[PDB]
């Protein structure tokens, strides 16, 4: 895996080490607590909603780091192609601040 | 009505402000109506660029060669 | 000027009852062989079953679909006492906890609109209508019981209210099947003081006595009054304007026809609360609408 | 092949290295500079042309790339001064001098510890360096280490932890260390079959064979490869590959261990591997 990786491939490094034995605060939108899943536990329910698509995210996602609004990683990847504004109206060029 | 709603909206029915008047010539074919309403917002809009215009005339004309 | 088609959907047994999801994109379809399927809808727009499995013991009668906003969630009623819910692992469809606790054969299930929660209104044909709660929505498996309503009569067709302002509480609409001649009533309206959490009698539709087998209440789109369907041998179309205990409910009857001469089974509207659409047995259906007088006429019938 | 480079400095060079994926290359040099290229496609490119370090340079090391673009420097000024690559900018960032004599050997650690690099001056001690966060350095010094001064230090491949690593010095004994439970750099062993004086010490990679070998250089001339296979005895047999007529420079592996290239003062390269029989043969 190492030898892999210096010669510049990363994809067949992580399908090598696959095989190896042994191993290596999101906003609910109900109570307004900071719970660490995709789900709640204080009403048990759906904490992250998507920013373009308002269908619950349980998976992948990305996010500004200041605006704090984001959702299903191909949403904004098509949103964000050809605009600069925060889909939500909060007038944050998240490109500017998610990207360092 | 709700196969209207879905062409006025691809036409981007209602965002142009540079000019008011225009959204009646995108929301289709004839409506005495909506040919009325825009109009009627493009006369008020150009008169606070040059507050009290949005009462309607009905408070403009009660408390009061022309006045 | 509506033109009919044909799909391409091969099955085996009869159809018992279908609908849709939200986004007009899937569909679950009944079938008296003990089996259900769904279909999605492909880009070129093609349709494609990827589910079918056996779920009770006998005939499934309906099956509703939930809101997506907690999952992918159905809901079905079978003739031999029982309501299960059904959900999707991916693909296999392993079915979560199925409920049943009434003792005769339950008439209808609809889910509950998604302003207020996980709900769900079974009823059953003895004459008792059945809340279901559900404050898991990570895990559904835990069901209670709510406010159970009683009515001692027959049921055949609930409705709920679509509303969805802070000026209108939730209403259940019950319909009944009897053919007693003891023509008293038969559509009810409840509703839900916030007081003491209890479901009061609204109204009660006094003017139609043969049987009805669907109930339909028009969607809201923010009018200041609501619009329910009767699917009796006539097709009726009713009004109430709230009046400024329950409230008062003013009813009226704005349409009330006859064109088709069979037995008109089932009603249901659109998502625009304009045209409705009307079912019977005589073969082929027809289509309503409202026109300039705001008077109720027919409109491509095929 | 071949990829032919033009320094452009004005005095001799002393050492020269790659980075960890073949695309850039750092050289000292005798004008009191360092000039890093970018080698790719056999352009002799230039990305920095860094300056400072008032003496004549000596030896380069790069950082592994998952800390980043770092590059440590020593010289004659007994100074070590260590470089990043902000804002597609080469840059001083640190300077450390705790040295009286001039420091000769920098070895970078194996990343899995984390980012520590060893130097040995003349002064006869080690400096390890531990990147403490947040911008800061913490030193550890070995003092008394060699009779006259250490020359060369390298670092075992790390195994299942227990740090490691072995320096040569004036006094002709190569010595290994270890750090204790607590952090004390306690000496294990030592060893004593040259004569002149060792310049260059190297330590094989782990491929996973349970076999330690390291390679060193005399001034007299003799590569001893130092096979160990006795798992847990710690015991060492000195061998030998040649007695050349020069002062023996440098000693380095390959990225397998079977091919070494020795370079000394007779201003030329060899290559060697080892065969069946337990010779070591040219090639
Ligand atoms: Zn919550
Ligand atoms: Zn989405
Ligand atoms: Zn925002
Ligand atoms: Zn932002």
């Amino acid at each position: 895996g190492e030898i892999l990786y210096r010669w510049g491939l990363r994809e067949k490094r992580a399908e090598v080490l696959k095989f190896v034995s042994c191993p290596p605060g999101v906003y609910c939108s109900h109570c307004r607590s900071e719970v660490r899943g995709t789900q709640c536990a204080i009403c048990k329910g759906f904490t992250f909603q998507c920013a373009i698509c308002h269908v619950a995210v349980r998976g992948s996602s990305n996010f500004c780091l200041t605006c704090g609004h984001g959702g299903h990683t191909s949403h904004m990847m098509e949103w964000f192609r050809t605009q600069e504004v925060c889909p939500t109206g909060c007038g944050c060029h998240c490109l500017l601040e998610s990207t360092f | 009505i709700a196969t209207k709603m879905r062409l006025r909206a691809l036409s981007r029915y209602g965002l142009d402000t540079e000019q008011v008047w225009r959204n009646h010539i995108l929301a289709g074919n004839e409506d005495p109506q909506l040919k009325s309403l825009w109009y009627t917002l493009h006369f008020m809009k150009q008169y606070t660029e040059d507050s009290l215009v949005y009462a309607g005339i009905k408070s403009i004309v009660k408390s009061s060669n022309l006045n | 000027m509506f033109v009919a088609r044909s799909i391409a959907a091969d099955h085996k047994d009869l159809i018992h009852d279908v609908s849709f999801d939200f986004h007009g994109r899937r569909m679950a379809t009944c079938s008296s062989d003990q089996s259900v399927k769904v279909w999605d809808k492909s880009e070129s727009g093609d349709w494609h079953c990827t589910a079918s499995w056996k779920t009770h013991s006998g005939s499934v009668w309906r099956v509703t679909w939930a809101h997506p906003e907690f999952g992918q969630v159905l809901a079905s009623c079978s003739f031999d006492r029982t309501a299960a819910v059904w959900e999707e692992i991916v693909s296999h469809w392993v079915k979560r906890t199925t409920l049943v606790d009434s003792r005769t054969s339950v008439t209808d299930v609809k889910f509950a609109p998604k302003h207020m929660g996980l709900m769900l209104a079974t009823c059953s044909a003895d004459g008792i209508v059945r809340i279901y709660e559900a404050p898991d929505v990570m895990n559904l498996s835990q069901w209670s019981l709510q406010h159970e309503i009683s009515c001692k009569l027959s049921c055949s067709c609930i409705s709920w209210n679509p509303s969805s302002s802070r000026a209108h509480s939730p209403m259940i609409a019950v319909g009944s099947d009897d053919s007693s001649p003891n023509a008293m009533a038969k559509v009810q309206i409840f509703e839900y003081n916030e007081n003491t959490r209890k479901y009061a009698k609204a109204e009660t539709l006094m003017t139609v006595t043969d049987p009805v087998h669907d109930i339909a209440f028009a969607p809201n789109l923010g009018r200041s009054f609501h619009i329910l369907a009767i699917a009796t041998k006539d097709v009726r179309i009713f009004t109430l304007k709230p009046v400024r205990g329950p409230t008062k409910f003013e009813i009226h009857i704005v349409a009330q026809f006859d064109n088709h001469n069979s037995q008109v089974w089932r009603v249901s509207w659109n998502i625009t609360g304009t045209v409705l659409a009307s079912s019977g047995d005589d073969g082929c259906v027809r289509l309503w609408k409202a026109n300039y007088m705001d008077n109720w006429k027919c409109t491509g019938i095929l | 092949v071949i990829n032919t480079v033009d320094t452009s400095h004005e005095d001799m060079i002393h050492d020269a290295q790659m980075d960890y994926y073949g695309t850039r290359l750092a050289t000292c040099s005798s004008d009191r500079s360092v000039k890093i290229f970018d080698v790719r496609n056999g352009g002799q490119i230039l990305i920095a042309d860094l300056r400072g370090h008032e003496g004549p340079v000596w030896q380069v090391a790069w950082a592994h790339p998952m800390y980043g673009n770092i590059l440590a420097s020593c010289s004659y000024d007994r100074k070590v001064i260590i470089w990043r690559e902000e804002n597609g900018t080469w840059e001083k960032s640190h300077e450390h001098a705790g040295h009286d004599s001039s420091v000769n050997s920098v070895c970078w650690a194996p990343h899995d510890y984390g980012l520590i690099l060893a130097c040995g001056s003349s002064d006869g001690a080690i400096s390890l360096l531990t990147y403490t966060g947040e911008g800061q350095w913490e030193v550890k010094k070995i003092n008394n280490a060699h009779t006259i001064g250490c020359n060369a230090v390298s670092w075992a491949p790390a195994v299942v932890y227990i740090k490691r690593f072995a320096s040569g010095g004036c006094d002709n004994l190569i010595k290994l260390w270890k750090e204790e439970e607590d952090g004390q750099w306690k000496e294990e062993q030592k060893l004593e079959a040259h004569s002149d004086w060792v310049r260059d010490v190297a330590w094989a990679p782990s491929i996973g064979l349970p076999t330690s070998t390291i390679a060193s250089c005399s001034q007299d001339g003799r590569v001893f490869i130092w096979t160990c296979d006795d798992a847990s005895s710690n015991t060492w047999s000195p061998k030998l590959l040649h007695k050349f007529n020069d002062v023996v420079w440098h000693v380095s592996w390959s990225i397998t261990a079977n091919i070494l290239a020795v370079s000394g003062g007779d201003n030329k390269v060899t290559l060697w591997k080892e065969s069946v029989d337990g010779q070591w043969v040219c090639i």
